[PDB]
């Protein structure tokens, strides 16, 4: 499978740019693009050889996980840490079966009782996203703590809070420039900040904004989809003009 | 396969005002006008966009004269009305185009009652549309070159330090206007190398005026095919030009909402 | 803490103390106020109105930066400028010594 690698370890706003870049670069071909955003390849028809991604992460202090992205849609569905892989629970089971396909060279994979969903993961960690920090700093403690619970030594909160912080990260920086901006500022002046409810209701809404703008008229929502300033305001979409440099890529929904 | 809605929404366009049929009158043949938006029910300025490539306005076609440019489009009935000159098709660059006749919907005046004509595709401000409930133009804080913020100041633009004015609203016709005052465009004179971009006011609704906000990061100009560029990289030269795509830091941007 | 050296010589030529990072590279010029002269990250070319095709400034990541100057009042001190993202500042910005 392809992969991609990115470190915290001297992390300039570049260096985290042509990694997202190279991300979207291999999560779709870009052959389908309707109203200038691009699909992610369909689940159906897709072969399983072409199915996963993964991204290599390491840090200041050389801990590497290898985490596992579904072409399909550019969530995680797991990592290998050193000699030992781990899943979330699959959804259905034709994907409890393709997530034999990621880690073979491994002993001992792992099925989680619990899935990669952010409502679960923030009932997990005992943290909501909009409290989660995020930046590099976030990402090189998670590292860390991807690869050590293996070894007993990450507790499962923080297990599930090392989550989000890649997924919203790597998925969500995927899927949107506007959540990329938002880590690109961060690296920028290194912070560590949470993300907005401009971020937290992009990330919800992804799945929705992928059903309108392909359902869409050649331009035109049928329904609007409410969204939020950075300071929580009332705003709703009604054309896909807005969102043409905020959404970076789309799940396969229908054909044009 | 995918669905196909029918979605009947506002279509407001050049200077923020919405496309409205004259006087609400809906015979045959009366004018189509540019009206400030209204927030009603009446249907003379709600537009269901159909499967056939139609704009109507309770039940009847928005129809052009003829195809030529110069003739305004009319109110029609719109099996009576002739097939080709009913028809129009959207694009993703703001401009609404009918398929025969290569003519594009254009608003020559911003002016409140303007009839609307159709003319040669220059990729104008007056030529550029967009089908919206939101009535108000989105106003934004527009951020590219090293995390600096797009400001202007009485006819000049630049990108500073980012300080909470930098406030901009992406009005319907394709046009970035400072907030302050929001008759002014961000207008560019030439489709030259580096032409400075800077501050005027609306009026022409030219090409350099026309600005969309493409999918890999740039602003470009769409009758120049080139893109927002500061010069040289460099913010201290207070300079900002439109310089042919490369994919640099220095034409990248981001509407941040 | 620490900064680039931009030490000029010259066909002007200006070496830096990481040009890889460094965003883009400008030559300035009379004992006036400093105007400009001309190079993008990757990259492309930026020149000032007066010196159009005369000169010329090339790239190359893998130290260096040159300005070639062709063919009486472009008389001055000319300094290389360069930029980019900042850890220290708001973005960087430094200047040379010719
Ligand atoms: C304006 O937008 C439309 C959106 O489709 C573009 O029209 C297409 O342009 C491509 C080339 O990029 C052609 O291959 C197609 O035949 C055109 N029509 C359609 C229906 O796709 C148009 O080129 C855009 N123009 C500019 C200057 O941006
Ligand atoms: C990330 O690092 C590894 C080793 O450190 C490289 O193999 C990756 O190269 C990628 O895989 C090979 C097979 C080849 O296709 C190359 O073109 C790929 O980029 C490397 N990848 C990146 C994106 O830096
Ligand atoms: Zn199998
Ligand atoms: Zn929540």
């Amino acid at each position: 499978y392809p992969i991609i690698n990115f470190t915290t370890a001297g992390a300039t706003v570049q260096s985290y740019t042509n990694f997202i870049r190279a991300v979207r670069g291999r999560l779709t071909t870009g052959a389908d693009v309707r109203h200038e955003i691009p699909v992610l390849p369909n689940r159906v028809g897709l072969p399983i050889n072409q199915r996963f991604i993964l991204v290599e992460l390491s840090n200041h202090a050389e801990l590497s996980v290898t985490l596992a992205l579904d072409v399909t849609n550019a969530y995680v569905v797991g990592y290998r840490a050193g000699n030992s892989a781990y899943f979330f629970h699959p959804d259905n089971q034709e994907d409890a079966e393709a997530i034999t396909h990621l880690f073979t060279d491994v002993q001992n994979r792992y099925t989680f009782a619990f899935g990669g969903n952010y409502d679960r993961l923030e009932q997990l960690a005992g943290n909501l996203r909009e409290n989660i920090e995020l930046g590099n700093g976030p990402l090189e403690e998670a590292i860390s703590a991807l690869y050590y619970y293996s070894t007993g030594g990450t507790q499962l909160p923080t297990l599930a809070r090392s989550f989000i912080i890649c997924i919203q990260m790597i998925s969500e920086a995927a899927r949107f420039q506007y959540i990329e901006g938002e880590m690109r500022t961060r690296i920028r002046y290194n912070r560590r900040s949470a993300p907005d409810p401009s971020v937290i209701t992009l990330e919800n809404s992804w799945g929705r904004l992928s059903t309108a703008i392909q359902e869409s008229n050649q331009g035109a929502f049928a329904s609007p989809i409410q969204l939020q300033r950075r300071n929580g305001s009332k705003f709703s979409v009604y054309d896909v003009s807005i969102l043409i440099p905020i959404i970076a890529l789309m799940v396969y929904r229908c054909a044009p | 396969v995918c669905m196909d809605p029918e979605p009947i929404v506002r279509i407001v366009g050049r200077n923020g005002l919405c496309v409205d049929v004259r006087d609400g009158r809906f015979h045959n043949g009366n004018a189509i006008q540019l009206w400030p938006c209204k927030s009603n029910t009446d249907a003379n300025q709600l537009w269901t966009l159909k499967r056939d490539n139609t704009i109507r306005s309770n039940g009847k076609c928005l129809t052009t004269y003829g195809y030529s440019p110069g003739v305004y489009v009319m109110i029609y009935d719109c099996n009576t009305a002739a097939t080709d000159a009913t028809r129009w098709q959207i694009w993703d660059n703001g401009t609404i185009i009918n398929p025969r006749s290569s003519l594009v919907l254009a608003a020559t005046s911003g002016n409140s009652g303007t009839t609307l004509t159709v003319q040669t595709n220059i990729y104008a401000v007056s030529q550029g549309w967009l089908p919206t409930n939101n009535t108000q133009p989105f106003v934004t804080t527009i951020v590219g070159l090293y995390g600096l913020c797009l400001q202007a100041n009485s006819g000049q633009v630049w990108i500073e330090d980012c300080s909470s004015e930098q406030q901009w609203a992406l009005y319907a016709d394709g046009s970035i206007r400072p907030q302050q005052n929001r008759d002014n465009c961000l207008t560019s004179d030439s489709n030259i190398r580096e032409t400075v971009v800077k501050i005027l006011s609306c009026g022409p609704a030219s090409s350099g005026q026309r600005w969309m906000f493409k999918n890999d990061g740039t602003i470009l100009n769409l009758y120049s095919g080139l893109v927002l560029d500061v010069r040289a990289s460099d913010p201290s030269l207070k300079q900002i030009i439109l310089y042919p795509l490369h994919g640099d830091p220095n034409q990248i941007w981001l509407p941040l909402f | 803490n620490a900064q680039v050296q931009l030490v000029e010589t010259g066909r002007l030529s200006c070496v830096a103390s990481g040009t890889f990072s460094s965003y883009a590279m400008g030559w300035f010029r009379a004992p006036k106020e400093r105007d400009f002269v001309a190079i993008s990250l990757s990259g492309a070319t930026y020149y000032q109105d007066s010196v159009k095709g005369r000169f010329t400034i090339s790239r190359d990541n893998a130290n260096t930066v040159y300005l070639q100057m062709n063919s009486p009042e472009d008389t001055a001190v000319y300094y290389c400028k360069a930029t980019g993202e900042r850890g220290y500042q708001g973005y960087l910005e430094v200047w040379g010594r010719t």
